[PDB]
């Protein structure tokens, strides 16, 4: 089973491409489809309550 | 038939028996064969 599970490991294996992506919390929720909002106002507005 | 006056021969045989069979002995018998063939290989991702 052991030697079953190191070949199916190896000759399926695949190094996979790697990408990384920055996102800014302020411009994503600024840029919504359905509710476009100022993130910063909102976070002072509900801090101000 | 010169027997006896009773029937007793005269003249004796013999048994001639025979030479009696042989054993039969077992040797090795052997049908050559091969092994198994070379399948085309793939290439890994590790080093030697």
């Amino acid at each position: 089973n052991l030697a079953e599970m190191e070949k199916v490991w190896l000759e399926r294996d695949e190094r996979a491409l790697e990408v990384t992506r920055t996102v800014s919390l302020a411009q994503f929720y600024q840029a919504l489809s359905s509710d476009n909002f100022n993130l910063t106002e909102k976070l002072t507005q509900f801090l101000r309550e | 038939h010169n027997l006896s006056i009773d029937g007793q021969p005269l003249s004796l045989a013999i048994y001639a028996e025979p030479t009696d069979p042989k054993a039969l002995l077992t040797s090795m018998v052997q049908a050559s064969q091969g092994g198994s063939a070379v399948l085309p290989g793939t290439l890994s991702l590790y080093r030697f």
